[PDB]
């Protein structure tokens, strides 16, 4: 179970990681999850190109398709969140609690 | 010898500095107007190698062209303060050197030299764009006769 | 006429980059499957060998299949020659 | 009166000249005069390697015909 | 001496870059009946290089505001990008001879924006960054179309590598096939390179300078550096995509002098256009594209995409 | 707003103080006034050009 | 047929400045190489040209002289160095030279 | 215009492409040739190098089949140099 | 040396994952992703893949300069944080960093870490393939393939993005 | 823990606007150097 | 636009009072109005379609 | 082999020239020379506040429409398929979903810039 | 699938990616084409459950030919041993070796 798979695994387990610890700011989680979408890119790229799965190479075309587009959504929420709050942390963001 | 070799570095450096003037865009008064028409086709400050720019940052000479007044004098110094050196201040008219027709007035400063160290004085009211390009030549001569690395070689 | 002759020239007199866009698209759209040649381009697309025709065993029969590359039986591409 | 113009342009010509040959002549100097095979899919790689392999001297451009078979 | 052809991809580059100063303020000064720089030496021939020695010789400060390590990396991103993108040209052979030279290219355009977007930011400036939110706008927005009009004339091209395109010019320019296109790819080229009439991130009028405004000697140089070098390859890209040229196998410096004339009429017409329009404003720069462009490209997106299959002329990928 | 000159001509107030009120001998010679029509920068600069005209018939 | 005129006279250009040596000298000095009729010269040793063919502005000019008053101005020249009796005809507020 | 040269160099691709399948067969032997004679001296050479290993049985198949399997280039370039598996592995991908 | 190249590149790679990923001000955890995504375009290129690499090049540019553009407008602070400003993004990039490094260690010794997988470190020139791609990119004919034979992915992937813009509408609206 | 509101909408809070307010005034080219355009302005729209 | 003096003597040899009407004046008190909505650019426009002087203005 | 030793190149000359800008020309910096430029006077203070940008729903759509080509750029190898009609359909079906998503935002304000 | 819609319509909206052996464009084969079909056809219609236990040795096959690493182990140690007894002098590699 070769090597480079090693350390795009490792990248992709920092970067959930990071996606589950928020410390301020609401634009890094969402730069960790773009950062764990690429870990995924990566890795499936690898893979179906070892392996000459011809027809499998439009998979991480696909990926990097949805990515973009929870990316988007993400930043609109954080939009919104801006709106109605003047900021982006996410600390501030308890109205919910009760 | 080292001497030779600094003087010839000295020329090259002079040159590059006098032969790449580049002034900035600070016309305050009809002074102004003829700092254009020398950049108008006419005299056409572009052929000697000076081209206008704003942004002090990027700018050698200022021409102090129009009143200097109090209101803006701490605007001037702050602005010639902007200017990384090596910097030249060229004055015109007779309100920027000492305070022309308003020389009596209670707003305006009795001279450009008061707030930043003027090197070329260009008189007139206004001067003629032929003698504002006179000015620029004598600053140009005034660069050219520089012994920065003369002075360095004998410390 | 009328109404839609009407419609066409003030859109075309308000905003002619939308008409230029929208009848570029329409042509785009509905001429390929009328115009004769689609087939001849899917013709030529099967043309190109990519991959060598690998040979099949002759046990008899066939007479269709060539023996030899030179032999006349067998698929021609004379068309794309002459087109 | 424009004729002033015209050494700008001619100087920067001569500059936009100058890569263009000399990629040229590289080309040609350090493949042997002939023009640098250029692999765009695997089978002229191979067929690049093949001919390294043939030269017995290392180097693809060289190239053997006839007198090299029997 | 690959170094040497890396070299010559070079230095030469950076020379006509510092003669585009020259015969850019003596062109537009015969536009504006002046006479241009005339006095160092004959015609000019050393203003490039008086204000080359002028730029590397004055004091370079740096504002107490800044971010030190960005507003350093900035300029090298810049130039080192503006330098790469010339090696996959297709002069007479490519340096680099890839198979998706226009998506490297691409890339490389792409990313030259982060120049603008660091230097901008780091500078900490309002008019530093008001210009690199205008840069932004104007990339993307014209990237989207760079990107379609690409796609739309490669079509016919067959494949993505630059140098099948003077095999696909071989008979007719590629202008005469997809000359509506070529008319949106140019503006693109001027707004892409940041140039007239959308060099709205510096905005000399009402941005001063734009992002160069705390930059100073060096490094304004340098940025000017990779201005121009990308001027002079983004008309290098137009000319090798829709002028083409004969190319003779045997005698490449043919095709090397009618590359380099085309370039240099391309790039004369962009200091034209350069001394002959006022300035656009922002959102229209815009709202000419989303609304006219963006539409336009998209119907010649789908024109040339069924074109080949109702005329039976699909080009060949290899 | 207390504005004046073109400001007015360009927003289609027909003033101008060299044939309403003329002064020296303005009243000999022959112009038109260049009235504007909808106030923006635009018809503003059109009466600047046509005043520019006008003044070189006077001339 | 103008074309060979134009590249013909850039020859009159180059002999009438004393060869190709005077041609250098007064392309790098005074940055023209135009001709014209010597209206006269001062004791200080500036040469002093008219061609009433150019364009008002530019039908009289100065080639000034390489040395005055204990100075080098082979390269560095001004405005100041006209004479007061020459200044008048010089800057077109006469035509008496 | 474009579609006359399009069909003519459509013309040319396949004549050129006719030319390669003519010439594949030998490339083919000679490639499985050469794959051949590196797995035999791979395997003399681990014949020798595997002696006094506790158990190194050489020659042993890795997949329980039979059926031959298309060398992983690692195992056909182990021993080779170090220029000889820079060329082979990153060759193509390298050269521009 | 050149050996290895990939290895080289999956650690720049994770350094650029640790540099984002160590929560920093938005703008320099982007530059982060951008060194991380070049570098990983650059792997997938040695790997035998040019198309996917410059596609990843293409569209990360485009969706790290929109979150830049919207980090310096929403996402900003009159004080933005550095990697080494505040304790704790240096103590995120300090665990990231020396982490990597033991990670790296254990692995190109041994060559057998059994971490979650079982990871027999020699060489990535082993695992590649003796091929031959003809006179067609593999990869080529792969995304290639998309308009003919994933038509249904192509029915998906189109009616997502439109209701995307749809989405993207909505939620921006405001009242 | 005041219990959310009737309607189910938090109060609008106050006021978080920051519009820039920049110099357009001396040393500018548009403002021929003697004017200080102090304009209170969100973004580009003044 | 329409320049102007009051001059207010008082029977001496020199001027008592000499007040300056200026078009410029006006115009640019006027500025805020015009610029409602518009953008910088705009702005940027309008100071010039009043050929605003501030040697006029400023008095 | 030759890409990154030109990237190499590149990179070293620019750093480089850097360098001698940055070491050279002999410097002398004190604090009114490195304020920051607020067109004279001193700024009011901020270049890191946030900076309104109204075409955020520009910007943000601008992301999905560059996605889209990411699905469009495979054409002109797709179009040497043995299946031209899917292909066709297909290519078109792509480029008239972005011609609906540019007319629904068009329509929908959208593309107009906030105020 | 739990609804499978597409073998009550006959209709193919994603079969045609789920495996490697497949109808590749342009008939390219995968890299264990041999493998993956030589283990599906073992196990079609036997039962997902008798799979494990009776086709074992065939997906073992195909699962070493996907990552091959009772292979690479067997390089990797060959490789370990080589450069350990080179060092101090056993064994001289053959001049094919290395040139
Ligand atoms: C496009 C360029 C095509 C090649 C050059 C053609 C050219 O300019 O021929 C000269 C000739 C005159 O120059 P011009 O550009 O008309 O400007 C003349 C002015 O009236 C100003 O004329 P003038 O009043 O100065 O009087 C005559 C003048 C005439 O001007 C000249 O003699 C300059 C021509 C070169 C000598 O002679 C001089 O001024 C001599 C000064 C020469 C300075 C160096 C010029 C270098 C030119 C480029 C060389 C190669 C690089 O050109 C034409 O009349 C047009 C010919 C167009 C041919 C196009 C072919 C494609
Ligand atoms: C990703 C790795 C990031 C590593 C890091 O901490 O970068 C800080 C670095 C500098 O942060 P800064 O906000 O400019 O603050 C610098 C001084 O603290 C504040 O300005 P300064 O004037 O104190 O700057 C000089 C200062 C800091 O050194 C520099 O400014 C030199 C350049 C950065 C060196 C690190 O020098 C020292 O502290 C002594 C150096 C011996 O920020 C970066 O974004 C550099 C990332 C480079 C990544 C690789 C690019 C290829
Ligand atoms: C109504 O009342 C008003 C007032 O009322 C009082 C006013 O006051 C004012 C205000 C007054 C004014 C604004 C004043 C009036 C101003 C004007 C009219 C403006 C006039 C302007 C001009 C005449 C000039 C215009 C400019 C033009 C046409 C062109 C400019 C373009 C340029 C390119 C300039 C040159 C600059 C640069 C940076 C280029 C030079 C650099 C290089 C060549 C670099 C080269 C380097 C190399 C070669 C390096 C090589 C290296 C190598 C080979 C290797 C390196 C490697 C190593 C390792 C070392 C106004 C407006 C007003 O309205
Ligand atoms: C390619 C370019 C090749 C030529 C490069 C020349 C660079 C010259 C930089 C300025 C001179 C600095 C120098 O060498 O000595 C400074 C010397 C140092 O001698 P100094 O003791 O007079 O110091 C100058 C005065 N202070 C310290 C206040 C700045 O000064 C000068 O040259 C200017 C006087
Ligand atoms: C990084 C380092 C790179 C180093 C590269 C090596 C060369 C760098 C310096 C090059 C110029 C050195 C200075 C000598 C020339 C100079 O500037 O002279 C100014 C001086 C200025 O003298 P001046 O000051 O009297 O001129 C202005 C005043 N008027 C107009 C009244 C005369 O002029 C000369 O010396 C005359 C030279 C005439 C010929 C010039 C070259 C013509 C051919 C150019 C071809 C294209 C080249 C590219
Ligand atoms: S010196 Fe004369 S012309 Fe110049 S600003 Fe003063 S009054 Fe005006």
């Amino acid at each position: 179970m070769p090597l480079v798979y090693m350390n795009i695994i490792m990248a992709f387990a920092i970067a959930l990681a990071g996606l589950l610890m928020y410390r301020s700011h609401l634009m890094s989680s969402l730069l960790c999850l773009e950062g764990m979408m690429l870990s995924l890119f990566i890795m499936s790229t690898l893979i179906i190109l070892n392996t000459h799965f011809t027809l499998a190479n439009m998979m991480p075309i696909i990926l990097l398709v949805f990515a973009a587009c929870e990316a988007a959504l993400g930043l609109s929420l954080l939009v919104m969140v801006s709106n109605t709050y003047g900021t982006d942390y996410v600390q501030n963001l308890n109205l919910l609690q009760c | 010898r080292g001497e030779y070799v600094v003087a010839k570095l000295d020329d090259l450096v002079n040159w590059a500095r006098r032969s790449s003037l580049w002034p900035m865009t600070f016309g305050l008064a009809c002074c102004a107007v003829e700092m254009m028409h020398m950049a108008a086709p006419r005299y056409d400050m572009d052929r000697f190698g000076v081209v206008f720019r704003a942004s002090p940052r990027q700018s050698d000479v200022m021409i102090v062209a129009g009143t200097l007044t109090n209101k803006m004098a701490p605007a001037l110094r702050k602005v010639y303060d902007q200017m990384p050196e090596p910097r030249y201040v060229v004055s015109m008219g007779s309100c920027a050197n000492g305070g022309g027709y308003y020389h009596y007035s209670y707003s305006v400063v009795r001279g450009c030299d008061r707030i930043v160290p003027v090197d070329i004085y260009v008189p007139g009211c206004p001067p003629t764009a032929e003698a504002l390009l006179y000015g620029i030549l004598q600053l140009q001569r005034k660069i050219k006769r520089e012994k920065r690395l003369r002075i360095w070689y004998r410390r | 006429a009328g109404r839609i002759a009407s419609f066409l020239k003030n859109a075309w007199a308000k905003e002619p980059v939308l008409v230029a866009s929208f009848a570029i698209g329409g042509l785009a759209i509905i001429l390929p499957s009328l115009s004769p040649y689609t087939n001849y381009a899917i013709r030529i697309n099967r043309a190109t060998p990519y991959n060598y025709p690998v040979p099949l065993r002759d046990d008899g029969n066939m007479p269709d299949v060539p023996s030899h590359p030179q032999d006349p039986q067998g698929p021609s591409l004379e068309w794309l020659k002459n087109l | 009166m424009w004729f002033e113009i015209l050494p700008g342009i001619a100087v920067m010509a001569a500059c936009l000249f100058i890569p263009g040959m000399a990629t040229a002549h590289i080309h040609k100097f350090t493949n042997g005069g002939k023009e640098k095979r250029v692999a765009h899919f695997s089978y002229q790689w191979n067929l690049m390697e093949r001919d390294r392999c043939i030269s017995g001297v290392n180097r693809y451009h060289v190239t053997k015909g006839l007198e090299n078979i029997d | 001496m690959f170094m040497i052809n890396i070299l010559s991809l070079i230095i030469p580059i950076l020379l006509a870059v510092a003669f585009l100063t020259l015969v850019e303020r003596k062109v537009l000064g015969y536009m504006q009946l002046r006479k241009g720089p005339n006095v160092v030496g004959p015609y000019g021939l050393l203003q490039p290089i008086a204000d080359a020695l002028k730029l590397v010789t004055k004091e370079p400060l740096r504002p107490g505001t800044s971010s030190i390590s960005m507003f350093i990396i900035a300029p090298i991103l810049g130039l080192s990008l503006a330098l790469t993108m010339w090696v996959p040209l297709p002069m007479p052979y490519p340096l680099i001879n890839m198979n998706l030279g226009v998506l490297f290219m691409l890339a490389m355009s792409s990313l030259a924006v982060y120049s603008i977007l660091w230097s901008g930011w780091a500078s900490n400036s309002k008019y530093a960054l008001i210009g690199a939110l205008r840069a932004v706008a104007q990339t993307i927005s014209y990237e989207v179309t760079l990107a379609i009009i690409l796609l739309s004339v490669l079509l016919m091209n067959g494949s993505y590598t630059l140098s099948t395109l003077i095999t696909t010019q071989e008979h007719i320019w590629m202008i005469f096939t997809s000359w509506p296109l070529a008319m949106m790819w140019f503006i693109s080229t001027l707004a892409e390179t940041n140039r007239a009439p959308f060099d709205l991130t510096e905005g000399e009028s009402e941005l001063v300078s734009g992002f160069n405004v705390e930059y100073a000697a060096g490094p304004f140089a340098m940025f000017f550096m990779a201005e121009y070098a990308n001027i002079i390859m983004m008309n290098a890209f137009t000319a090798i995509l829709f002028l083409g040229a004969s190319h003779d196998p045997h005698t490449p410096e043919l095709y090397t002098i009618n590359f380099v004339l085309k370039t240099l009429a391309l790039t004369i017409t962009f200091l034209w256009i350069r001394a002959s329009y006022p300035r656009f404003r922002y959102d229209q720069l815009m709202h000419l594209l989303w609304k006219s462009f963006l539409p336009l490209t998209l119907a010649l997106c789908m024109w040339h995409i069924s074109l080949p299959i109702m005329t039976a002329s699909i080009p060949p990928q290899s | 707003y207390g504005f004046s000159g073109v400001m007015l001509r360009g927003s289609g107030i027909q003033w101008d103080l060299r044939k309403t009120q003329p002064y020296d001998v303005y009243d000999q010679v022959e112009f038109d006034v260049p009235i504007g029509s909808r106030g923006d920068c635009y018809d503003r600069y059109l009466c600047r050009v046509e005043e520019m005209r006008q003044s070189l018939r006077i001339i | 047929m103008e074309l060979v005129q134009v590249l013909r006279r850039g020859l009159q250009q180059v002999s009438g400045h004393g060869g190709l040596r005077g041609y250098l000298r007064v392309l790098f000095r005074a940055n023209d190489v135009r001709v014209g009729t010597l209206v006269g010269e001062d004791k200080y040793g500036n040469k002093y040209y008219e061609d009433n063919k150019q364009f008002f502005g530019r039908h009289r000019w100065v080639i000034y002289t390489t040395e005055m008053n204990g100075r080098d101005t082979f390269w560095d020249v001004d405005g100041s160095m006209v004479p007061p009796e020459w200044h008048r005809w010089l800057h077109c507020m006469t035509d008496d030279p | 215009s474009m579609m006359k040269w399009n069909r003519e160099r459509r013309r040319l691709q396949i004549e050129d492409f006719e030319a390669r399948i003519a010439l594949m067969p030998l490339f083919q032997a000679e490639k499985d040739r050469r794959v051949l004679q590196m797995l035999r001296e791979n395997l003399e050479e681990e014949a020798i190098i595997m002696k006094d290993v506790p158990d190194w049985k050489v020659g042993e198949s890795v997949f329980h089949t039979t059926r031959w399997v298309t060398p992983m280039m690692g195992e056909l370039y182990g021993l080779r140099t170090n220029e000889e598996i820079l060329s082979a592995t990153y060759g193509f991908i390298w050269y521009t | 040396m050149t050996m290895y190249i990939a290895f080289i590149l999956s650690t720049i790679f994770v350094i650029g994952f640790v540099g984002f990923s160590s929560k920093p001000s938005p703008i320099y955890g982007g530059l982060g992703l951008i060194v991380s995504g070049g570098v990983g375009c650059g792997i997938v290129l040695n790997f035998g893949g040019s198309f996917l690499g410059l596609m990843v090049f293409l569209i990360y540019l485009g969706g790290m300069l929109v979150v830049f553009g919207y980090t310096t407008a929403m996402a900003t602070e009159m004080y933005p944080e550095v990697w080494v400003s505040n304790k704790t993004v240096f103590g995120a990039f300090v665990s990231g960093l020396m982490m990597e490094f033991c990670m790296v260690y254990y692995a190109l010794k041994e060559e057998e870490v059994e971490i979650i997988f079982k990871f027999n470190g020699l060489g990535d020139w082993v695992i590649y393939d003796t091929g031959d791609s003809g006179f067609f990119s593999e990869e080529a004919m792969g995304i290639a393939a998309l308009y003919s034979y994933g038509t249904w992915l192509v029915i998906v992937t189109g009616w997502s993005l439109l209701i995307g813009v749809v989405v993207i509408m909505e939620i921006t609206r405001g009242n | 823990w005041k219990p959310p509101p009737w309607n189910d909408v938090d109060p609008p809070k106050d006021t978080l606007v920051s519009n820039l307010t920049l110099n357009f005034g001396p040393q500018h080219p548009a403002a021929h150097g003697v004017l200080r355009l102090v304009m209170e302005l969100s973004g580009e729209m003044v | 636009g329409e320049f102007g003096v009051y001059l207010v003597s008082d029977g001496s040899s020199r001027p008592y009072r000499c007040k300056i009407k200026a078009p410029g004046f006006a115009h640019l008190a006027g500025l805020d109005k015009m610029s409602k909505g518009h953008m910088l650019a705009d702005v940027v426009a309008i100071i010039g379609t009043q050929d605003i002087v501030f040697g006029e203005v400023d008095r | 082999m030759n890409i990154m030793l030109t990237l190499l190149t590149n990179v070293t000359l620019a750093s480089l020239l850097v360098l001698i800008a940055f070491w050279l020309p002999q410097l002398n910096a004190y604090s009114e020379k490195t304020s920051p430029y607020e067109c004279g006077f001193d700024p009011m203070g901020s270049a890191r506040l946030p900076f309104s940008m109204k075409f955020f729903l520009v910007a943000i759509t601008f992301l999905l429409f560059d996605l889209e080509i990411a699905l469009l750029l495979p054409l002109p190898w797709a179009s040497q398929t043995n299946n031209l009609k899917t292909m066709l359909t297909m290519a078109l079906f792509l480029l008239i979903l972005l011609a609906a998503s540019l007319a629904y935002e068009w329509t929908q304000k959208g593309l107009e810039w906030a105020e | 699938p739990f609804f499978d819609v597409q073998k009550r319509l006959g209709l193919d909206l994603d079969r045609w990616m789920t495996i490697q052996s497949a109808e590749q464009p342009h008939k390219i084969p995968g890299r264990c084409h041999a493998f993956e079909k030589e283990w599906i056809e073992c196990a079609h219609g036997i039962g997902g459950i008798r799979a494990e236990k009776e086709c074992k040795i065939e997906f073992d096959d195909f699962v070493e030919c996907l990552l091959r690493q009772k292979t690479m182990k067997r390089l990797s140690a060959i490789k370990r041993q080589r450069d350990k007894l080179i060092k101090e002098g056993k064994y001289t590699p053959p001049p094919h070796h290395l040139g």
